[PDB]
């Protein structure tokens, strides 16, 4: 079966996986892999599989988005989606490495070229902080709900709080190029690394991929947590609110943080036949045996 | 594209130490997992499901940290003691985190009645429990839901205060314990009973949110009032079975999860749940006057020459050309006589 | 009111009826005799043949010889005097003013069924016959759509399986062995007895000796073990002339070639092996109905004890797991005609007859098309 | 269990007559169609999408009725002229039945730059159309709409005085129109740009009802102003990416590419 049989509201998904059945994304081998770089291939790896990850749970709105991840090998490089192509279908050798201000460093496999538009936040963000190396920015349908209401978002969940402080972006939407960059700079200081821009969408920066991932899930779940819980009373009927310093205190060679998640999720990945390629902290599910 | 995984390895693995009641449980308390992520109510393992083993020797079945709800066989999960230490280990190869077990260790000291447990993270189940109004009962699913108790959740239950606080509250006959800001906790006897009622919570949470969502406040929801009334649901389950005698006489939750869980048989997920009501499919009997019943409920030697055969009548043919004069054969009595 | 005729033709058994009867008005065996000795007395009546019941009488002075052998026709001309007798002598109706059904084995040659067409509109000019398998119309006398039918003449065997009205062509099974050679058998292990028997007025009375006083045994070995430490498996037979015959030990013997045909020699196989190998050329999905519902039809299927050993036999090479089930009904010498007599009276079969008219620009092939 | 039926089946038939570029243009409404079930916007038979073939003799495409989406392909299409009469059917053995082309029919004779028509009646967009406040510039979406007129709705437009009344709502220059009770229609030059603003226009009417249910009030959500706001193709990009995908997967589209891609 070339295609799955579709659910009456989940096709897209289906052409997911049937995307997926089709296309592997490592489509680098041992003849195709020449004059390439060994880290670069390693996280080729991990942006191909965000982005075929990203359309399966819906945060995914055409070609509009971007993910961006920084490579900190040479001095300057940023890795990111061609423009035109859509989630489902990226590989690992179909992602474009481009410059800081937007110069194509290598076309890659694909023709098609990058919007200038789109990288012009995540350049902003990236010449903001130099320790982030993973930028997410996604348009969840809930999200640019608890985004354009005034009060934004409060601690009700527990993946709220787990987010800690929360940065807040107001939508002027001029766009105008470098003051629009410095707006961005600024508005977003020191750590805070969760921003809400308050009718774009929502975008979430970390020191890796997996970290990144994990904290625009729990984004994510607050959001929806967020939404059901104000929908019923908006105001002097009060919700219980928890304060943020104490329940965190009261929450409180290991794991490092956001593997977990990320790996359980490339277990589904593999168990489908994506062959992701991704380096496994424990490939086997059960132990040694024979 | 291969989502079976075989739910009973126990028999195949043959690597573990197992007590006296480990092979129905385990797969028991598997189902659930498995039925939880086809719902998908959660598919990212926070301790959701725990099991008693024994009343003797408290003995816990909790499920692997980092295993998700579709990876959960039965010879994966860990048997744990009630202060947190581990007892036997699964077939899978992963650290040990045995931290969000201790809240369920706060029901296990409490009421010796209860035998699982239940923890449910859905949206639907912490709107309500977020929401400053319980369970609203607006619909037949949150009276079917029954009586239940709040308490306030701060995210540690390892000192003693907060664990005799939760004790003391919780009650002496309470099945469902909402933690606010955090969810909903279902107490059972048995798993049929506690997955009844985790369905009815989430059915009736759904319901509450929908309905308070439409409505501008509560009392354009003309609520009834379980109290008012005070039925036994007796009347319940009236059977007209063929193969056993009719009786009202049923468990909270038998009846529908035996259904589930020939559902899960029927793909060829190799569950080892015993049916208390056996199925038989039979081909239709006809009573057409057309239908006629049955009537019923070496002689030659194996070695031997055809050129024998013609050189013997060859050597008799050759005498009858030659015409020899021969006498027959004498007795031995005339022999005797010359 | 117009009423179509069914004609159900076998190797010794003629037997015909008006449609929608229970019962057929005319059941005879289909034989031809001539005279052989010096016929003198002037005046009385002599004729140049004797046909059906008739000839059966006069059997000391007549040669009796069968138009069918095997299912296919021999003589063509004995074919019409039978056809004849049937039509005026035995029914007295016209045959050009009634529709007439007729039936064949399923596996023929090519020209029985066109020169059956040709002499049935030309001779007789018939306005609308049709052709049936026999097998079919006694699965629809039994009442069930589906099933496997076995049914056994005198003059050849056949298994079909019909699912859903079809009945498959590729695993329809025939085999050559029917009801004449076990007479023939039979006569030939008589033989041995001491009584002796040549003509075909002899061959007749070892057929009737066949019809009284044979049975099928349920163990082979045990029987012949019985019948050869007692002599409680005789009976006597009274011959027509006054002398008496001990049967003994033949009884089960002479239908025992059904099962295994090496005491004739014959290459093939038995018929429950027969049976078997039908039911294995199905698909599986239906072979459950297949093991479920069998039929037994033909004359030759009457010997008692056929339903125990058939289902045994079956039961034998069937997996375990299977039901194995047979059904015989008591009037399973006339199934076939039954059937027919349900097929012409449905008011949809009044269009399936083939036309007179249609067959002048046909021609004798016409039946190809339409059956 | 059947496989996944092609899209353009047109060279099987090669019996109906084409005018100009139509063996290229059926097959892109049918696309539409497919588009729709891909995001479970609507499954059931109903006039949602229309297409003037050419400026001149007012030839319309319409759906058959009683075909779901999923099975609509090109040569099943219906070729009818303004009054709604079958010119040439086609090769779809179906009773016909133009009760519900009239509305389109009533919008084609409105404005003469207006090509491609789009209507839907899910949730969103229905919940939107009831509510008096209609589209609210709550989302960038809906700033990326544009502006819509809003028209009551009486269900049939047999009557000249509806007719009339819908050319002076309508105006000289609109792109969507809001059916009260009814939803959205959208126009565009092309398909792209109704397929571009229908699913923008969906995207924004989610948002604000998401919204609107979560805060309860109108002046508890932020209010944007237009001020801030006020080769070039708007919408070809999208729809030809998922022209891509479809091309990929197995579906024997016709679409013919801008660029030669790989
Ligand atoms: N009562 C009976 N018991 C046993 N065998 C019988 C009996 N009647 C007929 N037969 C056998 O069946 C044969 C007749 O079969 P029949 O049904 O006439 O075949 P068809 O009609 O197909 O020619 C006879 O040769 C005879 O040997």
């Amino acid at each position: 079966p070339n295609v799955y049989p579709a659910a009456p509201q989940g096709g897209m998904a289906a052409l997911n996986m049937s995307l997926g059945m089709v296309t592997p994304v490592n489509d680098l081998r041992g003849s195709d892999s020449i004059a390439y770089d060994k880290g670069e291939k390693l996280l080729r790896c991990k942006l191909a599989a965000l982005y075929r990850l990203a359309d399966l749970f819906g945060w995914s709105h055409l070609i509009y988005n971007h993910i961006t991840t920084r490579v900190s090998s040479e001095q300057e490089h940023f890795l990111i989606v061609p423009f035109g192509l859509l989630y489902s279908e990226v590989t690992a050798s179909s992602l474009v490495k481009i410059n800081l201000q937007g110069d194509v460093v290598d076309r890659g496999s694909t023709n098609l070229g990058v919007n200038q538009a789109g990288f012009t936040l995540h350049s902003a963000v990236y010449a903001a902080r130099p320790d982030v190396k993973c930028v997410v920015h996604i348009h969840t349908p809930a999200g640019a709900a608890v985004s354009a209401m005034k009060c934004g978002l409060l601690p009700i969940s527990p993946e709220a709080l787990s987010l800690g402080e929360v940065a807040y972006h107001d939508y002027h939407g001029i766009l105008v190029d470098e003051e629009e960059k410095v707006l961005i700079q600024k508005n977003l200081g020191p750590k805070s690394k969760v921003l809400i821009l308050r009718n774009h969408g929502l975008v979430s920066v970390g020191e890796s991929v997996e970290e990144a991932f994990y904290y625009i899930h729990n984004l994510v779940v607050a959001c929806e947590i967020q939404v059901r819980t104000l929908a019923s009373a908006g105001g002097p009927d009060n919700l219980v609110l928890l304060d943020p310093g104490k329940y965190k205190a009261k929450s409180r060679p290991a794991w490092q943080i956001g593997e977990q998640e990320f790996e359980a999720l490339m277990r589904m990945l593999d168990n489908l036949g994506y062959r992701t390629g991704y380096p496994y902290r424990y490939p086997a599910l059960r132990e040694k045996s024979k | 594209f291969s989502m079976m995984t075989p739910i009973n390895d126990l028999h195949t693995a043959d690597s573990l130490n197992l007590a006296k009641g480990e092979r129905l449980m385990r797969c028991k308390i598997s189902s659930v997992y498995r039925l939880l992520d086809l719902y998908g109510w959660a598919q990212l393992s926070d301790t959701y499901v725990t099991l008693r083993v024994s009343k003797e020797q408290d003995h816990f079945l909790i499920s692997p940290k980092g295993v998700s709800c579709s990876e959960v066989t039965a010879s994966s999960l860990i048997k744990v003691n009630i202060l947190g230490e581990v007892v036997e280990k699964g077939s899978s190869c992963f650290p040990v985190d045995t931290t969000g077990f201790c809240l369920h260790s706060a029901i296990y000291a409490a009421r010796p009645d209860v035998r699982c447990i239940i923890h449910l993270h859905t949206p639907a189940t912490a709107a309500v429990s977020a929401m400053k109004w319980g369970l609203l009962p607006v619909s037949h699913n949150a009276l079917l839901v029954g009586d239940m108790a709040y308490f306030d959740f701060n995210g540690e239950m390892e000192q003693e205060a907060d664990r005799i606080n939760l004790q003391k509250c919780l009650g002496p006959t309470c099945k469902i314990l909402v933690l606010r800001n955090h969810g909903v906790v279902a107490l059972g006897d048995t798993v049929e009973e506690a997955f009844y009622k985790v369905f009815h919570l989430q059915a009736a949470c759904e319901i509450q949110v929908s309905a308070l969502s439409s409505a501008g406040g509560v009392e354009n929801l003309i609520l009834l009032e379980q109290e008012k009334h005070r039925p036994h649901e007796v009347g319940s389950v009236q059977w007209a079975g063929s193969t056993f005698g009719p009786m009202q006489k049923s468990r909270l939750g038998e009846h529908e999860f035996e259904a589930l869980m020939r559902m899960l048989d029927n793909l060829g997920y190799r569950t080892g749940y015993p049916y208390r009501y056996p199925l038989v499919q039979e081909k239709t009997k006809h009573k057409s006057e057309v239908e006629i019943p049955a009537t019923v409920t070496q002689f030659v030697p194996l070695y031997t020459d055809p050129q024998e055969v013609l050189d013997m009548r060859n050597k008799i043919r050759e005498q009858n050309r030659q015409d020899v004069k021969s006498a027959g054969p004498q007795s031995q009595l005339l022999a005797s006589v010359i | 009111d117009i009423a179509a005729l069914v004609v159900d033709n076998g190797s010794g058994m003629c037997k015909a009826g008006f449609a929608g009867d229970d019962a057929p008005r005319a059941v005879f065996p289909s034989i031809v005799g001539r005279p052989r000795h010096q016929g003198v007395m002037v005046g009385m009546g002599q004729k140049d043949s004797y046909v059906g019941d008739e000839a059966q009488s006069k059997r000391g002075i007549l040669t009796l010889k069968y138009p069918i052998e095997h299912g296919i026709v021999t003589n063509w001309d004995d074919m019409e005097k039978i056809w004849h007798h049937t039509f005026y002598n035995e029914l007295r109706v016209a045959p050009e003013e009634h529709p007439v059904l007729l039936t064949e084995a399923p596996l023929n040659p090519k020209a029985n069924r066109e020169k059956m067409t040709q002499i049935m509109f030309e001779t007789f000019n018939t306005p609308a016959m049709y052709v049936a398998i026999q097998a079919v119309l006694s699965l629809y006398a039994s009442g069930r759509t589906t099933g496997i039918v076995m049914d056994s003449g005198d003059g050849v065997t056949h298994t079909v399986p019909i699912y859903e009205g079809y009945a498959l062509p590729h695993a329809i099974l025939r085999l050559d062995l029917a009801g004449r050679d076990l007479t023939d058998y039979l006569m030939k292990i008589l033989t041995e007895r001491g009584y002796s028997f040549t003509t075909t007025a002899e061959r007749e009375i070892v057929r009737d000796i066949k019809e009284k006083l044979c049975y099928v045994a349920l163990d082979f070995e045990q029987e012949m073990a019985t019948a050869a430490s007692s002599s409680s498996l005789e009976k006597s037979y009274e011959l027509p002339d006054g002398q008496v015959i001990t049967i003994g030990n033949e009884r089960f013997r002479c239908p025992e070639a059904l099962f295994q045909p090496s005491f004739l020699g014959m290459e093939s196989c038995g018929i429950h092996e027969t049976t078997f190998n039908s039911i294995m050329k199905c698909d599986v999905d239906i072979r459950k109905d297949l093991y479920a519902n069998t039929v037994l039809s033909g004359g030759t299927t009457m010997y008692p004890g056929i339903a125990d050993r058939m289902q045994k036999e079956i039961t034998a090479l069937a997996p375990s797991t299977m039901k194995i089930k047979i059904i015989a009904p008591p009037e399973r010498k006339y199934s076939v005609w039954i059937g027919g007599s349900i097929l012409a009276s449905l008011s949809t079969f009044q269009q399936m007859w083939i036309s007179k008219q249609e067959y002048d620009e046909s021609g004798p092939s016409i039946v190809h098309r339409k059956c």
